[PDB]
């Protein structure tokens, strides 16, 4: 039935144009307002504004007036939405939704959104691939917790994503947790991986994290020590 | 042989304010009865324009026909007709006056419209119709698509050109928003156009009557 | 913080009711459309025995009877403003089903390495695990004073064992970290605190 399928997602340079597709099918493409809204990772929802198929008619909130233009084609059913020059500010998923909820009255005569596409996630970045940094957290007194203890490895600057890690090759699994990546202010991403060991096995048995970052071609293998 | 108008004026019967529907109808009388203070009137407010040169006209008459001057669901093809309001509800529900039509956009368009009447009744024809006021410029965008609207009447005996002024009134049965009212009689063989490009409140059931 | 009122969580057991409400500027005279998103998902518009919306004044509430599993998402109330022509979320709700015993989180925060020092940099790295329901906030100090640059921070993921883990890191300068007597991560879940801290030594 009725459905918006957007476009993959992008990875673009700061000051370039993005640009977000959206295909409507399932009913006529000319009876409702198509909005679109963002949402910053960890965040809520924010309107962008809205175009009209039919007409071409279009409203941007206040905070993007200016910076976004949206369109539409008809033979083809589809609406776009784009920020010409793009800011690190903008990385965030971009959805696209149909306004087919139709008022009951005059007094509120506003057209709800009934139908959203999947959504597009949006990275902005200056940076160029880049291989890892990695950096050992070392256990001591400090991440102890009497009989267990923290280790990790900091997967410093990034790009793009993703990266894997394993411990010990691989032979080490439990205990073990690997953080999502942030993406930083810098425009490169870090994370983090930890395993929770025995703190009788410190300084006798020895921890190695294996580190793969593909896009870069890089493996890196740190061992961590108390 | 008297009207009787019960709770309603002469503004609520005429225009078919909802609580006013519930009045036996009648096709003459000699004078009209009708509370000092009246409950129902103008369920949507907004002045009423040459009231009481109205009520004098509606006094006495021989001859009382209510008809579809232009039938709801063939008149307006490229617009929407469904429009309601909880200031003019009847049994908890919103709805409006019997005799108007609120008409708005349609597929996110408000095409210009021209629609006339040709008056071969062979009596006197009361036309009414209605000019809204949004409150503010989302309401005028959201049900007229325009900004910049116009609505305009013209008959061998009427002509004026009506322009919405966009502004906060105070807030009334819950609306800040306002409806003006207008109405003339159209001579036997006179015809009556309607255009506007928005804020029309459209006939819909008009009057052909005889006062002797 | 947002135009819209709506409480940050809500948690409540199977079968339970559970209530969110939200306040704005003439609420209780307007449609106010609900939108329920789950984890990795694009919001979709609440429809409606169990499900069911009641306004008043300037308070719209969304009421779920007999909760189930597949209720537990962030609710967003939105509505138009009619005066500017702009369309309004809440800061939305973290509704939880508990499913599982709840749990405050253990933090461990560890100090930029020698290594990174060496490399001119300095991050200082905040984990947070074992906790349940799956929203803590996070705050970071350099000797008791708020700091609010250089803070990045992962949303709550599922543990191998099903609980929820976050980290949160903080990049400084080598001179920003030795100018300090120490540094503190503090992490807030349920009304209880947690603050670990690391000195230069
Ligand atoms: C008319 O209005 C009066 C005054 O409020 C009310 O008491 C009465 O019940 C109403 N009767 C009719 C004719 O509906
Ligand atoms: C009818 O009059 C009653 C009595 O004041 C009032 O409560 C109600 O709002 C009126 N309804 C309409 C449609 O005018």
């Amino acid at each position: 039935q009725v459905q918006l399928v957007q476009s993959g997602a992008e990875v673009r340079k700061p000051g370039a144009s993005v640009k977000v597709s959206c295909k409507a099918s399932g009913y006529t493409f000319t009876d409702n307002y198509i909005h679109w809204v963002r949402q910053a990772p960890g965040q809520g929802l924010e309107w962008m504004g809205w175009i009209h198929p039919n007409s071409g008619a279009t409203k941007y909130a206040q905070k993007f007036e200016g910076w976004v233009t949206m369109t539409r084609d008809t033979s083809i059913s589809t609406v776009y939405m784009e920020l010409s020059r793009s800011r690190s500010d903008d990385t965030a998923v971009y959805y696209c939704a149909r306004a087919g909820l139709e008022p009951r009255s005059v007094d509120y005569y506003f057209y709800g959104l009934d139908v959203w596409g999947q959504g597009t996630a949006v990275t902005v970045s200056s940076a160029s691939t880049k291989g890892p940094s990695v950096f050992p957290l070392a256990p001591s007194s400090k991440s102890t917790s009497g009989g267990t203890a923290a280790l990790g490895c900091l997967v410093k600057d990034y790009f793009p994503e993703p990266v894997t890690v394993s411990w010990n090759s691989g032979a080490l699994t439990s205990g073990v947790h690997t953080f999502p990546a942030v993406l930083q202010s810098s425009g490169l991403y870090s994370l983090s991986s930890v395993v929770t060991v025995p703190s009788s096995s410190l300084g006798t048995q020895t921890y190695i994290c294996n580190v793969n970052h593909k896009p870069s071609n890089t493996k890196v293998d740190k061992r961590v020590e108390p | 042989a008297p009207l009787q108008l019960g709770n309603c004026s002469v503004a609520g019967w005429i225009l078919g304010n909802p609580e006013c529907e519930l009045l036996i109808s009648r096709e003459s009388w000699s004078y009209i009865v009708e509370k000092p203070n009246p409950e129902n009137g103008t369920c949507y407010p907004g002045h009423f324009a040459d009231y009481e040169e109205l009520r004098e006209q509606l006094s006495s008459v021989s001859s009382f026909e209510r008809f579809e001057i232009f039938p709801k669901e063939s008149s307006w093809p490229n617009h929407t007709t469904t429009g309601v309001s909880a200031s003019c509800s009847h049994n908890g529900e919103s709805s409006f006056y019997k005799n108007l039509l609120w008409l708005t956009g349609k597929n996110g368009l408000y095409p210009n419209l021209s629609k006339s009447y040709a008056n071969n009744k062979e009596k006197e024809v009361l036309v009414l119709w209605g000019v809204h006021h949004p409150p503010n410029i989302g309401d005028q965008r959201a049900l007229y698509h325009t900004e910049n609207a116009y609505v305009s009447v013209v008959s061998s005996h009427y002509s004026r050109k009506f322009t919405p002024e966009i502004a906060k009134r105070p807030k009334v049965r819950d609306q800040e928003g306002r409806i003006n009212y207008y109405w003339t009689l159209l001579e036997p063989g006179d015809t009556i156009i309607f255009e506007a490009n928005g804020n029309l409140i459209a006939p819909r059931y008009a009057f052909a009557l005889s006062r002797g | 913080q947002s135009a819209l009122t709506q409480p940050p969580s809500v948690s409540v057991a199977p079968g339970q009711t559970a209530t969110i409400t939200c306040g704005g500027n003439n609420i209780g005279r307007k449609r106010v459309d609900w939108f329920q998103q789950k984890p990795g998902q694009a919001p979709v518009l609440v429809v409606y025995e169990r499900f069911s919306d009641s306004n008043s004044g300037t308070t719209a509430t969304l009421t779920i009877s007999r909760v189930e599993a597949g209720d537990e998402a962030d609710y967003y109330c939105q509505v138009w403003d009619s005066d500017s022509d702009h369309v309004v979320f809440g800061g939305g709700t973290k509704l939880t089903v508990l499913g599982q015993p709840k749990a405050a989180p253990s933090v461990t925060l560890f100090p930029p390495s020698s290594e990174e020092l060496q490399a001119n940099k300095a991050t200082l790295v905040c984990l947070i695990s074992d906790f349940y329901p799956g929203a803590v906030t996070v705050a970071w100090k350099a000797d008791s004073s708020p700091v609010k640059a250089g803070v990045e921070t992962t949303t709550p993921s599922k543990q191998s064992n099903n609980k929820y883990a976050a980290s949160s890191y903080l990049s400084l300068t080598p001179e920003q970290w030795k100018s300090h007597r120490s540094y503190s991560c503090q992490v807030t879940h349920e009304g209880s605190t947690v603050e670990k801290t690391v000195a230069p030594t």
